[PDB]
């Protein structure tokens, strides 16, 4: 899950 | 394989119930990722209905001990101990997907012997209940009494209600 | 029949477990005998392994409310609520046969759902424990601390030990 | 009924296992037969594999309490608590049929260490009580019954008479 | 009932397995019929596949103790302890119906625990085996060796074979 | 009751399977009815699928031993041991209802050592030959006919049973 | 005891499955009511899901053998053998209540069988039962055999009005 | 192996029940395919009778989060949460095979207080599912409240008219 | 493995029941060996109690379709479909070991409406007739021979099988 | 692994019940070892309580068919068909360990029409007669001897099996 | 896999019940780590609800026999034999995580068996096991034997603070 | 696996019940280890509650047949056939860990009177055999073992050395 | 069943 | 069953 | 059970 | 059972 | 099984 | 879990 | 098992 | 377990 996690 | 490929990007999964097996597998990956690079965040993806309190506690204490920030993200659902671990992520880096569901509740047993033994274990269960409310109040920056009211029976929360409650920080796109 | 002719001598039996069914059958006979003659003693013969505490209380309160003295006699055994009811006889009129056995112990079950419910039932079980220990201490003219110690686990007693304990008055040759 | 007519002749039966229910029916008939006449003998016919020690103890104490002598007779078999009750008849009046079987043995069973000790201690007390009482019945020592019930002890009518558990074998 | 009216004629039934409870019902009736008249015969009708040895001995010993002769009759079958009791009737008064069946065999069981306990129970079973062979040999007026040989496995007999063997005295004909 | 009152008219029923209990109940009624009158016919009504050979033999030998003729009538069905008993009626007085069914077959079974299985197989083949022989007598046919025709389940209408020699008359509205 | 007051009025009930036991109870009452009066009608009330073909046939043959007319009345339902016996009442005297249900079908088996020869034998017997039942019910309904072969192929549910049209009952009360 | 070769072409399968285990496998493959190339479409083949709502929501939120269009295709059937995910494909890129079957319905499954809580939670799930699928189908919410009241079986062509798929793949 | 090394020498095994899975495993090896050399014999070793007639027909059709001769060999036993496949080997190349056992019998099974039972009964009898005819061909006997000799279970030694026509040679020590 | 390392020295195991697959594994190894060298002895180690008679016969016929002598050795126990296969080794090459146990007994079983029960009973007695006769030859005794001595369970020490003729030599 | 990479750092896990299988798996790793270097500490991580007394005693003796100091760490929980083994680590190197719980209690059996003599025998063995564990764990905790006799009478749940106060561990890690 | 590395130091394990299956693995490892070097000791680590008498006997005879001394060590427990095998190690090389326990007892168990007698005799032969052999292992009188195995006999490590059942307790 | 049974 | 029992 | 109950 | 019980 | 299979 | 284990 | 098997 | 086993 980027951005932001990662 | 594929779950091993997510681990190279510092993704750890907790999928399904929290048991002694899944818990220390999560603990082992957390210790492993820290050794490889103690300075990069770790991303703990949670889709879990809850499970063993002691097994979840070993994950929790590992999360607090290692140097990396542990971000938590809820996909699917985070209920009971799963919600506890989700809220235990590094403040500012606790996430949920838009249609994720969070649920929190007091401890529960399925199914003892002598009144002395029953009392001891009831006392043990209430200690666990009180510990869980206090830690979750710290995670949510709320008063202990709020969580005591709000875990009394099953408390289902949308992702928006979970961030409003203080249990996550951020709902992703 | 044979049990009919024993009842006309004002003898009532409790044989087997204390259940709602056996207890109220005892209670009905106690009322009937008082109805036929409120001034003659009643003789309560007990051979029971124990059973429901609540059903036992219905027999007990009946024994204490009616006008006649209810003598108790243990044949075979009186264990748990059976020992409670034995000790509940009119003081001076509680008997056992020489090789009768008495057993007393704290309450036992075989909990539960939410921690709040387990707390409630644990507390209710301990009130039952203390109520039975307190009442039996009065029957035996002993301190509650004595009964707490001696029901902590299963306490098997010969008839001579029961009379020495205060649980019966006198052993019939 | 047939059984009522046998009770009129002061015959009480114990057939099958010794339970609280079967024990108290015998106890009721003993008190009743004494009520009918405290001066005539009662005849206790036994065909039983054994059963509850406590339940049998209720029969035993009742046999010893009433005025009438309780004669015992084994037909078929008297095992465990059934043999105990057989040996408890009035000495001189304990009988067996020619092909009767007597069996005696130590007690048998089918939590916390503290709870396990307690029940072990109680089981050994029951074992010692039964051995002692039966030694008294046979005019032998506690050590004798401890040796001879250590494992299952099957006895013919003549071995039971020699042991002291019965007095006479009926032709 | 009708079975009550068969007892008025001094007939007692053993139908089905030999158990402690079926045995003592028979024993009581034998004492009763003797009580009513110690001098008239009793008629013991047997249709049984067998059962408990000790329960059978209780019936057996009563048959031998009372004054009245106990006549025995097999209808349907008399197997194991049922055949034993059949053969135990007063000699000359043991009957079978033409298509009755008899079976005799050594004891059977279906054991416990320690080797000491199993030796004890095997030894008891052999005593039971030997007692049953000796008593059956006497009822048939044969050598113990015959009953030892002939009960080694299940031995099924027609009514005529049972009369030949010594277990009954006469077949009752149409 | 009413079965009582048909018994008062010298009718005996066999309904359902042939067992030691069904048989000795039938044998007892036969002995009773002969006692009440040894010279009047008895009517044995059969609706049975079969059962124990030895129990059926106990009825059979009783039917032949008593003085009164035992008439048989099949209503519903008479199969295996039931059909054997139907055919055993007094010749000339064996009846069937118009839509009755008869079935005959060789013995059937639903051992341990080879020696024991050998023994029980002889006993089963002795039974097969005995039953085939007796029914050849009942039907006035050759043993080979009964050997051929009981090899598998042999269902017969009332008219086929009368041709076979198994019954004498079909009763008509 | 209420059921005997109805039997004195010549009412016989069949409630529940057609079994050897229930069938023979009906036969005994049919025989009983005829002896009390061979000249008055009998009223056979049927509320049944069906049952054994042979057990029902014993009822059928008795209904046709006795002198009294057996009127049939359906209450609740008459299915399979229940419907067969309903259609077998005296023509002009077969009745149903307005919301009664009738259902007819070819025979069926719960299980079957072992060898191909044996299964062949029982297939034929079952097809014989099927053809007999269709032929008889074609006569009861004054209908063609081809009609009943068509109409029992699968479960055929009928209202009282559909059953009257079919020839299976005579009128609705 | 064969399923590995299908993933190389950006095909992910969902076959059988939607469980926490199968759902996370699809989620992982979605994340993997995007990282391998965020600019090529992904093809989600569905043959499922349904399953866990939360587990299906896990796939759904991934389908909407990642950059590539997620094409959906029904082969065999797409029922309950499977039909939800089918209808969730990128619009213009939701497909079905000619003899596929689509089924849509309402969700289906202590103390009265606890039962009220779960009834209320189940009703939220019902309303969310109807609202989302009405958006997926470009239909009015009242249609979905009416049409999921009981099990609603749809052919591929009824599904295309309903707004639930875009194309039926021809032969 | 070693079984792979046996296939290397053109040996195929059928051990245990013939099921769809084991049958298709034999078929795959037969096609495979013919692929490797369509001109060398294949050796089909059979130790089987039987099983699915359908699965066996799949082996049978494959044995007859491929170019190579399929020699059959029985070790242990060949019963029912196992004996069928054994007899189906290339004539002159069907072998059995000295203490092998052969058994042949008619089809046996262990349904619903009368129509369905007839349908399946008729299908079972076609199977019986087909299996008898094919085996009559295999043994060079009259169809009446196999109809007679498979009516019930027919156990055969290797010499009885050689004389029957089911195998050709007995392999000797 | 170790069991294949034992196979390199021409050692074959039968451990546990005799079933179609434990039997066909043994038959496959026997054919393999003969294939590797048709002229060296094979050593068949048996620790078995018995099992399928037909499964055992396939091993038995294989032992007698192949060219190599098959030496047998009992360790632990050889009962029923396990005792059969033990006695079937090359005479002079059948061994047992000192505390081995041998047991022999007649066949035993754990159905339909009387005609069918007759067929299976007769077949059971033929198997009974075949096993007794074959084992009588192995022991240089008679069929009648084996009928007497298998009538019920017959447990033998190693020393009794050598006296009986089922093994040749006790290894110590 | 990851667990072998943890073994390279001389960490041994006990997760779940203590069985003959888990015990000998742990024992092999302790002997292996000693073989690779007899002079570096070993780290025994324990998350266990307890289990077999003999299987745990097998681990215990290996910890005491080998040259390396065996440090123990409780994460999740260490109950019964798990608590025993935690307390058995080298003094000064027994650790717990902040929310770990330790539980101690006297022995217990599922469920007893044969003749009264045999039950006496097994009660006696059970009380010997009970006394040995109380004696040994008092030594591990540097307490009076009487304290452990009182405090294991029933299930005794301890927080990490309580386990350190009791003497069962040396230090809580943060 | 590490267990192979224990085998290279000539360590053989028996953990859990003694079965035909676990026993023959132990037997196979012993034979392999003799093959690797018949002059170096073997160390048999035992943690077992007992099990099959015949399966244990196959290990037993293998310990006695192979050339290397078989040292035994009890860790955790050695009960029934496990204590028997422990006691069978080379005299002077039988060890126990300080808190291991040993238990010895007479044989235990789980038709026609003739069949029950046959099995009763075989059970008594096994009982007497085990008592005699254990007397030889422990250098005691047969009367000692007959009396001392009548019921379950639990022994500490110090008691097992005193009895003659092991030789030395490992202290470090 | 008369006539004739009975 | 007379004659003769009884 | 007298004397004394009853 | 007399004589003597009863 | 050779000779002759193979 | 370092520092200090390891 | 050598000597002699093998 | 050395010294001395091994
Ligand atoms: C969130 O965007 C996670 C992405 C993971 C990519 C790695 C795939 C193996
Ligand atoms: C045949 O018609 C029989 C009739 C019996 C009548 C007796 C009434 C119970
Ligand atoms: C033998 O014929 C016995 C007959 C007894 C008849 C009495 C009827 C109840
Ligand atoms: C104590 O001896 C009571 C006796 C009661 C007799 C009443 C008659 C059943
Ligand atoms: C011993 O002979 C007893 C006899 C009892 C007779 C009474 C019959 C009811
Ligand atoms: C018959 O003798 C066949 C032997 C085959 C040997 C090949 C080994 C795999
Ligand atoms: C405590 O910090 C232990 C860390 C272990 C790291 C090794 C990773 C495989
Ligand atoms: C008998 O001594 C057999 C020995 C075999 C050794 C091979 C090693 C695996
Ligand atoms: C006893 O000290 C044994 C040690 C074994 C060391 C090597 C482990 C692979």
């Amino acid at each position: 899950f980027t951005p932001x996690a990662p | 394989d594929i779950y091993s490929r997510l681990l190279k990007e510092r993704i750890v999964f907790l999928v399904g119930p929290v048991t002694d097996e899944s818990a220390n597998l999560v603990v082992a990956q957390l210790l492993f990722l820290e050794s490889e690079n103690p300075d990069k965040d770790i991303f703990f993806y949670i889709n879990s209905p809850g499970g063993s309190v002691t097994a979840g506690m070993s994950i929790y204490d590992t999360m607090n001990f290692i140097k990396p920030d542990v971000s938590t993200l809820c996909l699917g659902q985070a209920a009971s101990m799963g919600a506890f671990l989700l809220s235990a992520g590094e403040k500012g880096k606790r996430f949920a997907l838009p249609n994720s569901r969070i649920m929190i509740h007091q401890p529960l047993i399925s199914g003892g012997g002598q009144a002395s033994d029953i009392e001891i274990h009831a006392r043990e269960l209430l200690k666990i209940k009180e510990k869980l409310n206090r830690l979750m109040a710290k995670h949510c920056d709320r008063d202990l009494a709020d969580l005591e009211r709000d875990t009394d029976r099953d408390n289902f929360m949308s992702a928006e209600e979970a961030k409003e409650y203080g249990l996550i920080d951020q709902i992703l796109e």
